[PDB]
RNA sequence: UAUUAUAUUUAUUCAUAUAAUUAAUAGGAUAAUAUUUGUAGUUUUUGAUACCAUGAUAAGGAUUAUAAAUUGAAAGUGUUAAUAUCAUAAUCAAAAUUUAUUAUUUAUAUUAAAUAUGUAUGUGUAGAUAAAAUAAGAAAUUA
């Protein structure tokens, strides 16, 4: 006939409070306080895990120190070199970048020892091979045995 | 700016020449806040639910 | 001055058919106007086309006079005269600008930008900075570094 | 101007009064605060547009850092980086799956439940009826492809198949 | 239409439409579903 | 949710993901009523303390109340107590005055 | 007094996709809970009326009395004795602040009548629907699917928004009733169609603050510098508050009954009260450590 | 696309000249590589702060029975010339493998000695149409 | 006559069973009886679908690395698989080995969950990397070959089921399901106390009775398997002097029903006793009478009751306390009990 | 596989469920890698209690374990696919064929929206839109808005 | 944390179960076949 | 190193060959333009520079 | 939308010409590397010429006086120590301290390309005709 | 201004009205679109085959 | 005829795709008891595929208008619902330009964060071409 009501009945919001529970976590009782010690390293699986951002973490983040040198050993995470430990066997490892000490750049950093020049025009035509006579004293830096 | 004592430091220059004279330089690759970079970028701005803009968190 | 490098040629027509945007800039005209009263000149010129933009700004918004169909047609060209009278006061108003500009930075002493004729100092346009080491318009090869102007005691 | 902070005692002084900078150790202390001491002085930049109302998008809060050496490389940003844990790549990844009955239920489950047998896709059934009907005007067309031959190369002890006319 | 076919919890053409509650019609609660209480199952997991 | 992730395999997890986004939990105070006195018979906190207590804080107060955002622990209960431990941790900090 | 005064304000934001399905929603919601707050302080109401009806010197508990008087030292340089009727006069001035905000509750939940009933403005009304602006997520996409063209994708741009309405309930009511709650959180189950709502709960609650294991002590001797707070030290350097301080001190031999306290920081009698299994101190022993 | 280089080339439209988001995009044709850029050798192209570890086909990380060619992406080092062994790049078509070993690329990424876009195209793989475009690109001579 | 990408299966069950189970038929899928799944699959044919399946982390790739081809065609180009021995001469192996992705079980939460970090999800419930026999998570020979299949593998045959499965997995499913199963009761009635755990349940006992509550509960912070019931006494114990009512109540409610109700002990309700007396609870010394007083959930079914003298001794500190502290009434009736 | 009793008209929609589990495992690897980055970068010292050649040996391992850490996500979440699960039409994020909140395609989403899938309110196509925001600052203004609500406004303890 | 898990599918399923084998799926979603759908009272006084 | 003194295929590519004129499409040649400025005519330059 | 063309096979040996190719590629690379670095620490090092454009006060003053007698007699040894290059020039300027902010504000100097040629040049064709071969970002002569 | 005088002495409106000082210019940009280059009024260039 | 104006302005150097197995349900604490702790019948079919495998939504201005009004349309542009019977081609990083259907930053200061384009100085310069009467400011030859 063409009705709606415009307010659920009385009748039917208790079948729908009725039909379904109350969680527990609706109360919100409180007489003891806050547990500063145990609550929050209580047992690891109704643990309180943080959540967000690293600065959150600090129980597992010991932990993952610890496990991490517990597993990980200095004869496996020797090798790992920088960029700057690899890139010093370079014929020229440093030339400064032009922004600031471009007046900082000197000669003396260019390996013409390893490259040559024809001075009717004065350029570097061609490179002699230092691959062959490459000897290096400290192939991995002093503070590397292996 | 509560600043390390015992650390040689500047304060914020006063003539509009250093900074065009210092070697600062200009943000060039893709531009990033920690918050924001969940988002991805403006266009394809995320959100988890629909919540008000103005929202008041209690 | 700081604008030194190349610039692009538009004729007075188009320079004024800006309008009220940057021909009747009024800020412009103003600083202009300006350059008269330290010279001491009279402004008759930028007066009367800041009289006839004033009018065309204020009636923009407003719509023409109605044309009667008239097959012998004189309307057309009497309105023709008039605005051909506006543009050529408007021609003669560019020029002297111009000319006051670039004779009033060769008084100051402050160099124009490229390839701007200073009469007052140089019977050729200031060539100097440029992105080609030919004359923009002479093809003549430029000296390093700029060209100098004017004398030395500043 | 290149000035030396310096930090006097609460002691040096002819009056003692608590210094900044150990309130600034004390709330850094109590919101473990990270003190990042590379901080230059020279760089208390505030982002205009969003600090400044003279925009049209004033906010109040930086809305960023004005930073030019700035990426998620750095451990200061990765310190102050919320996770993907528990986020809308979380929520999308748990519910955007091309089929959504697949994702409120497994499909035999409901279907054991609601009917009695476990009923194919749409598009299965499309086949199977094509199969039905193609195969009852006309036959020869098909192809035998299985998962596992072994059967079909190798029946059972009887099951002698048919030849069709 | 389709072998990847509507759904209607999401749809507002299904669920709007007149074989459905379209929103213009006052959106209410049309009857309570009372289910788990005219016969409630008894707790048997299979988890032991 | 009562719409539609109410019942099914994803109810469980979506009451994660919701419960979890809300899972802040704010703690205002009002600093006027921590201008009280200690049971010692000394006010619990007098203009000084009020000021190393604004000086500790930075943008944690504001119109003359405090406001601490527990955002750490998924569970709103470990949110409460961890600023609860927090709020009074400041407070034992500001009371050297 | 009054509109400004509230306990636990309750912000139901009721979400859904048309701004006349809330709009409506909120009506509905507003009266339903209208018609529960009105009976949750006629509850509360007749309680507070019918205690607030007998007070004086002999109506009251020990409890209250020992949680008067449960102070060192006040206000007049000396410990304060509050006796049944000190803490009379108390109760029953929290008591009338209490039916002040009660009754002007009621007031407005009966103010509002079909013919101009404001829900939009809470100085008539209990509680008052807040709007909220709607989410909107207005969104440029492409219609067409040229594989050619990126003009003629582009200038076949359509925008079209998501839209999500909000409004939001206001119930500020002055005393958190766990009944009312309960009364409101079932409202979750018969919302109308695609609509749902976030409760929001700002309700007034107790820290204490304490001791032993807060300690408002001096600065220590050595100094927290930067060093102390640099990166991953707030999870390396530093433990998560509090202290845990041992609360159990050993007895030393020669001990007498005043020098264990003058080594412990606590008065004679406090440290008795704190260890009140024993008269005379032995050595070996172990002793409760008074958080004073 | 139009002519499918690889299998999605099946799958995946032009747009036209497409204008894309500052560094957004869904194939990752380093194009511009192997450019020399004399004083920011280890910056373009490279690892950002100069105090990095390794990238990470530099290390095995498992027990592997091998591979069949290294990544770009992992640095040139004093073991890539004096070892003298085997480091293959996926390039076009099949691999490149970096048997002429020097001394001036140890520290880079091989991304820089990879040639991304080579000057040599084989006319091969070109249509009756590509090889008269790149004519007209001024490619190839005709 | 017939196209067929498996050439041989395997059966599940066995002629043990077979033998006697065929005489009835099974009711089978109808468009589709005949059902070739993953478990039917041979042992080579099987670690064919298993090593494939993935991007580049599954072996089945020529340049995977734990691939076992040495030889592909790259459009008629060979290429050949420079092995590990040629390789470390410029790629330094660095190989921790099969502890080095088996995360502790502390960082499970930090890590949503999981403890592996294969390629392979490996979910700990038994019903989703069921090859045939149900998928145990072995953490100590967790292989990137992976032999036992119990891999939530990408796409493997019958994958799409167990995907499902996946991201229907609950809220809290690798923790509760881990937890499950394994550490259960033994027939014997006992709880699980294990082996590895009594040094550590060693050091908090210690630490607790020691009286350092917070090293202590840090330390039980590490408790992954149950303590015994003498680690929540001492963690307990610690709190009298100092009054800690809240740490003690949740020391309790963790392995109150939590841990298989380890906590449900007569002397560790008389520590959380003794705090409510020394913190002036008279609603905390009625919970812990009550949680002695128990129900029969526990009293019965899990069988942690309390010994009756340590019943008597409970009660005559309830009543200790509270008719020292004037409660009457509450006093009373815990004598009514008595 | 080998097409053979096909169940769904697309046999590339089981990269979505691909892309689904490449997300699991990102969420999974996802603290540990980052916690990893941190720790090997990190050039000031970490604390007082870490410092100097235990800070060497410890980066170094924790890198080697960030390393020997297999199965571990560090494709950026710029980089993933992002496909519509109805057609299994790829979108660039970004650009118009991209729509956020529903996950889907320029493709799919007009098709879902020129027939009644999606309820969406039709706005006019030159303008801004009715947001408030939209209209005042563009697209940053509002992802500036986003991120307000969503982290700024907390006063974080 | 039965909440975070009640609202299985094969929670719901075994309720769905237990009311077949009990014989009651008229209260129940899923379960129940209204195919008698009413009509409404046609009005004499618009026939058209 | 030890730059090997021939080069076998790398240098022998096709010359791409330089663009011949100016402007757009690279063919816009070097003869005046209508921009030329005369210094001529006029203290003003016509057509002046603005 | 045809059906796109696979791509036709590569061919033959080519996937090994491609090897050769690159290969005395990054060969070639090796001296044009090697050349480059010499020619860009070389344009570093080199004393530049002057930075400032003379047509603009005070760097229009008379090379006698005003601010350039400061430059004679503060900076005349570190300008010519750190090789006229206009970023420490401009720098030793803003630390010169008895000329203010005008280092910047009425000082002109010259382009970023106008400004690194050697001393003393005097043609145009300069830097239109340094070396295209040096890949410095033009960082050469 | 002119609602202001037009409030505040209100015979002055019929000068303001007028004078169109209460007049509202229904004008506005082109809103912002993709389909145009400088997003108002430029289509992409058009070229035949 | 009237119910009413285009001859002006700003424009043209344009490119990006990759390394095969999509077939199913299986609940765990604060619940009056299932080891169902760990739920084991292999092998009778074949389309959305590298391959024919219908449908269904764009771009495009030239005469319904002035006031309280918007200068964007249906003729369908790749992914979609009934034709089968060649082959697994599908992003988890690092990638190979021939594809008409594209607005590049122009001489005071030039590489710091997932890496981020080293080429083309030249009289604004052939031919033909682009856009627009909308918060900008334009004015006169209807079929």
């Amino acid at each position: 006939l063409g009705y709606m009501h415009r307010y659920t009945p009385w009748e039917w919001i208790a079948v729908q409070e009725a039909d379904q529970p109350l969680i527990a976590e609706q109360i919100r009782q409180d007489n003891i306080g806050t547990s500063y010690f145990f609550s929050l390293n209580r047992y690891w699986r109704y643990k309180a895990r943080p959540h967000g951002y690293i600065r959150h973490f600090d129980n597992e983040v010991r932990d993952l120190f610890q496990f991490v040198d517990g597993v990980t050993p200095w004869k496996q995470a020797q090798k790992i070199r920088t960029y700057w430990e690899v890139r010093a066997h370079h014929p020229m490892p440093q030339f400064n970048r032009p922004e600031v000490a471009m007046h900082r750049n000197t000669v003396g950093l260019l390996p013409a020892h390893m490259w040559e020049t024809d001075k009717k025009t004065g350029k570097v035509k061609a490179v002699k091979d230092s691959v062959r006579d490459y000897q290096t004293k400290t192939p991995l830096p002093k503070w590397v045995q292996l | 700016m509560q600043q390390v004592p015992g650390k040689i430091d500047q304060t914020p220059f006063e003539e509009d020449q250093t900074w065009l004279l210092n070697p600062i330089p200009v943000q060039q690759l893709e531009q990033h806040h920690p918050e924001k970079d969940l988002q991805d970028l403006p266009f394809v701005n995320h959100e988890q639910f629909p919540r008000s803009l103005e929202w008041t968190a209690p | 001055n700081t604008f030194l490098t190349k610039s692009v040629a538009t004729p007075p027509i188009s320079v004024i058919r800006t309008g009220p945007k940057w021909w009747a800039d009024p800020e412009r005209m103003v600083r202009q106007k300006l350059m008269y009263f330290t010279l001491g000149v009279d402004q008759l010129p930028l007066r009367r086309t800041a009289v006839i933009q004033k009018d065309l700004h204020r009636f923009h918004m407003c719509k023409p006079p109605p044309r009667i169909g008239d097959t012998t047609g004189y309307k057309r060209s009497r309105a023709a005269q008039l605005t051909t009278w506006y543009r050529r006061i408007q021609y003669q108003e560019y020029h002297l600008q111009h000319l006051f500009t670039r004779h009033v930075w060769g008084l100051v002493r402050a160099y124009p930008g490229n390839t701007t004729k200073i009469q007052g100092k140089a019977d050729d346009g200031y060539v100097g900075y440029d992105s080609v080491p030919y004359h923009r318009y002479n093809r003549t090869p430029l000296p390093f570094p700029a060209r100098e102007i004017y004398g030395r005691r500043e | 101007g290149v000035h030396r902070v310096g930090y006097t005692h609460p002691s040096t002084l002819p009056v003692p009064c608590a210094q900044r900078w150990d309130l600034r150790l004390a709330r850094a202390r109590i919101f473990q605060e990270y003190i990042e001491e590379k901080a230059p002085g020279a760089w208390q930049l505030e982002d205009e547009r969003s600090m400044s109302p003279e925009f049209k998008t004033f906010t109040g809060y930086p809305m960023r850092e004005m930073r030019p050496g700035y990426g998620q490389n750095l451990p200061d940003f990765i310190m102050k980086k919320r996770l993907p844990n528990n986020t809308h790549y979380e929520l999308f990844a748990r519910r955007d799956i091309p089929n959504e009955d697949n994702a409120m239920y497994g499909k035999y489950l409901y279907d054991m439940t609601v009917h009695g047998t476990s009923l194919p896709s749409t598009y299965r059934m499309h086949k199977d009826i094509n199969k039905a009907q193609r195969n009852d005007r006309k036959l020869s067309g098909n192809r035998f492809r299985v998962l596992c031959s072994s059967g079909a190369k190798k029946p059972p002890s009887g099951w002698e198949p048919i030849p069709d006319a | 239409v389709g072998y990847t076919p509507v759904n209607p919890d999401t749809s507002p053409m299904l669920a709007y439409s007149q074989y459905h509650w379209h929103y213009n019609l006052p959106q209410g609660m049309e009857r309570p579903h009372g289910v788990n209480r005219t016969m409630t199952a008894p707790y048997q997991s299979a988890h032991s | 949710n009562n719409l539609e992730y109410k019942r099914y395999d994803w109810q469980g997890w979506y009451q994660r993901m919701v419960d979890v986004h809300n899972r802040n939990i704010s703690l205002r105070c009002r600093v006027s009523d921590l201008k009280r006195l200690d049971p010692n018979g000394v006010p619990f906190v007098d203009m000084q303390t009020e000021r190393r207590l604004r000086i500790l804080a930075e943008g944690r107060v504001g119109m003359g109340v405090l406001m601490l955002d527990s955002d750490k622990y998924e569970d709103q209960k470990d949110n409460m107590t961890f600023g609860s431990i927090k709020l009074s941790e400041l407070l034992s900090d500001a009371r050297k005055a | 007094d009054g509109i400004h005064g509230s306990e636990v304000t309750y912000k139901i934001v009721l979400e859904g996709f048309w701004d006349h399905h809330v709009m409506k929603l909120a009506e509905d919601v507003c009266m339903f809970l209208r018609d529960v707050g009105r009976q949750v302080t006629e509850e509360k109401l007749v309680a507070v009326r019918r205690v607030m009806e007998g007070l004086t010197g002999g109506a009251f508990d020990p409890e209250l009395i020992d949680f008067f008087n449960a102070a060192r030292a006040g206000p007049f340089g000396r410990p304060d004795e509050y006796d049944a009727e000190e803490v009379a006069n108390f109760v029953r001035a929290d008591l009338k602040r209490l039916e002040e905000q009660c009754l002007n509750v009621i007031n407005r939940c009966n103010v509002p009548v079909p013919g101009a009933t404001n829900i939009y403005d809470p100085q008539v009304s209990w509680p008052y629907v807040e709007k909220l602006e709607p989410w909107v997520r207005m969104a440029e996409f492409w219609t067409s699917s040229s594989d050619t063209s990126f003009t003629e994708l582009e200038m076949s741009t359509a925008h079209y928004e998501f839209r999500k309405y909000f409004r939001v309930i206001i119930c500020k009511l002055p005393f958190q009733s766990t009944e009312f709650e309960k009364r409101m959180y079932d409202i979750r189950h018969w919302l109308h169609r695609q609509t749902t709502c976030e409760f929001h709960t700002i309700y007034r609650k107790n820290v204490i603050h304490d001791g032993s294991v807060f300690p408002t002590e001096h600065d220590p001797a050595t100094p927290t510098t930067h060093d102390h707070h640099r990166m991953f030290s707030f999870a390396l350097d530093w433990q998560s508050a509090p202290v845990n301080r041992l609360s159990v001190a050993r007895v030393l031999e020669g001990d007498d009954w005043e020098r264990v306290a003058q080594r412990l920081g606590c008065s004679v009698d406090d440290l008795k009260e704190a260890n009140p299994a024993i008269e005379e101190l032995e050595a070996g022993a172990v002793l409760n450590v008074p958080g004073g | 696309l139009k002519m499918a280089k690889s299998a999605f080339g099946f799958y995946l439209a032009r747009r036209g000249q497409r204008k894309f988001p500052f560094l957004r995009r869904p194939h990752i044709k380093n194009t511009h590589a192997m450019n020399l850029s004399a004083p920011y050798f280890w910056s373009f192209m490279t690892a950002k702060s100069q105090t990095y570890f390794l990238p990470e086909e530099n290390y095995i990380t498992g027990d592997w029975t091998g591979k069949f060619f290294v990544s770009k992406l992992q640095v040139y080092t004093l073991q890539h010339a004096t070892s003298g062994s085997t480091v293959r790049v996926k390039s076009f078509p099949s691999v490149f493998e970096l048997s002429s070993p020097s001394r001036w690329n140890i520290g880079k990424e091989l991304n820089t000695l990879t040639k991304p876009r080579m000057d040599l195209i084989d006319e091969q793989m070109l249509t009756k149409k590509q090889r008269l475009d790149y004519v007209k690109a001024g490619l190839l001579p005709k | 006559s017939v196209t067929g990408v498996f050439s041989k299966g395997r059966g599940i069950g066995h002629a043990a069973v077979t033998s006697i189970l065929r005489y009835i038929p099974r009711a089978r899928v109808p468009w589709q009886p005949s059902r070739f799944g993953r478990e039917n699959l041979s042992a080579s044919d099987l670690a064919v679908l298993w090593s494939r399946g993935r991007y580049r982390d599954g072996p089945g790739n020529y340049n995977s690395g734990y691939h076992t081809e040495k030889t592909h065609v790259l459009e008629d180009n060979t290429v050949t698989m420079i092995p590990k021995h040629e390789l470390e001469k410029y790629m330094p192996d660095i190989s921790i080995g099969p502890k080095a992705l088996v995360t502790p079980v502390s960082l499970m939460s930090a890590r949503n969950g999981h403890r592996v970090t294969h390629d392979l999800l490996h979910s700990y419930d038994p019903h989703i990397g069921r090859l045939d026999k149900p998928a145990v998570v072995d953490h100590d020979n967790i292989t990137v070959e992976d032999p036992n299949r119990v891999g939530l593998n990408a796409a493997t045959l019958d994958c799409r089921g167990r995907i499902y499965r996946w991201l229907r997995r609950g809220p809290f499913f690798q923790e509760d399901h881990y937890f499950r199963r394994s550490l259960r009761l033994n027939r014997d009635g006992t709880v699980p106390t294990a082996a590895h755990e009594a040094p550590l349940m060693r050091k908090i006992v210690r630490l607790a009775q020691r009286g350092h509550l917070k090293a202590a509960c840090e330390e039980y912070r590490r408790v992954t398997t149950v303590p015994p019931v003498e680690v929540y006494r001492a963690l307990t114990a610690c709190c009298i002097p100092g009054g800690l009512i809240a740490d003690a109540v949740a020391i309790f409610e963790d392995g109150n029903s939590k841990l298989f109700y380890v906590a449900r002990d007569g002397e560790v309700l008389h520590n959380v006793m003794r705090c409510a007396i020394k913190a002036k609870n008279r609603v905390r010394v009625m919970w812990v009478y009550n949680v002695m007083r128990g129900r029969y959930y526990e009293n019965v079914i899990v069988r942690a009751e309390i010994d009756p003298i340590w019943r008597y001794r409970i009660a005559l500190l309830a009543l200790e306390y509270f008719l020292d502290h004037n409660c009457a009434e509450e006093a009373g009736t815990v004598y009514s009990y008595l | 596989m080998r097409h053979i009793g096909q169940d769904v008209p697309k046999r590339h929609t089981h990269f979505v469920l691909e892309s689904r589990l490449m997300y699991e495992k990102s969420f999974r690897d996802s603290w540990l890698h980052s916690v990893c980055r941190a720790v090997s970068q990190i050039d000031e010292p970490l604390s007082k209690t870490i410092s100097g050649t235990r800070q060497k040996m410890l980066q170094r391992k924790v890198t080697c374990f960030q390393y020997n850490q297999y199965g571990l996500f560090k494709v950026p979440y710029y980089r993933l696919a992002n496909v519509d699960r109805y057609h299994a039409v790829q979108g660039v994020p970004g650009t118009r064929e991209w729509v956020p909140y529903a996950n889907v395609s320029y493709w799919t989403m007009n098709k879902m929206v020129r027939s009644g899938n999606l309820l969406v309110h039709r706005v006019h196509y030159t303008g801004w839109g009715t947001d408030p925001h939209l209209k005042k600052g563009g697209w940053e203004h509002r992802w500036n808005k986003v991120m307000q609500r969503n982290a700024l406004q907390y006063s974080r303890i | 944390s039965r909440y975070y898990e009640w609202g299985r599918a094969v929670k719901q399923f075994n309720f769905i179960e237990f009311r077949r084998r009990n014989g009651w799926m008229y209260d129940l979603h899923l379960m129940k076949n209204t195919t008698k759908q009413v009509g409404p009272l046609r009005d004499f006084n618009q026939p058209d | 190193t030890a730059t090997p003194e021939r080069f076998s295929i790398l240098g022998t590519t096709h010359p791409k060959p330089k663009r011949t004129g100016f402007g757009r499409n690279n063919k816009m040649r070097s003869k005046p333009s209508d921009n030329v400025a005369w210094y001529d005519k006029g203290p003003v330059e016509w057509l002046p520079r603005p | 939308w045809a059906k796109p063309k696979k791509r036709p096979k590569v061919g033959q040996g080519f996937h090994e010409k491609a090897q050769k190719w690159r290969d005395e590629f990054l060969l070639d690379r090796h001296r044009i590397l090697a050349d480059s670095l010499r020619a860009y620490v070389e344009f570093s090092a080199s004393k530049r010429t002057e930075p400032w454009d003379t047509r603009f006060r005070p760097f229009d003053r008379v090379e006698k006086d005003g601010v350039y007698v400061l430059m004679r007699h503060l900076m005349e040894d570190k300008f010519q120590l750190c090789n006229y290059h206009h970023r420490p020039v401009k720098r030793l300027f803003c630390n010169v301290g008895l000329l203010g902010p005008q280092v910047t504000t009425k000082a002109r100097w010259k382009p970023y390309r106008y400004a690194t040629n050697p001393a003393n040049t005097s043609k145009a064709e300069r830097i239109f005709q340094k070396d295209k071969t040096l890949y410095t970002h033009g960082h050469n002569d | 201004i002119a609602n202001a005088l037009v409030k505040l002495l209100p015979l002055t409106r019929i000068p303001l009205k007028k004078s169109g000082l209460l007049s509202v210019d229904r004008r506005r940009e082109r809103g912002q679109f993709p389909g145009y280059l400088d997003g108002k009024k430029v289509k992409r260039k058009f070229a035949k085959r």
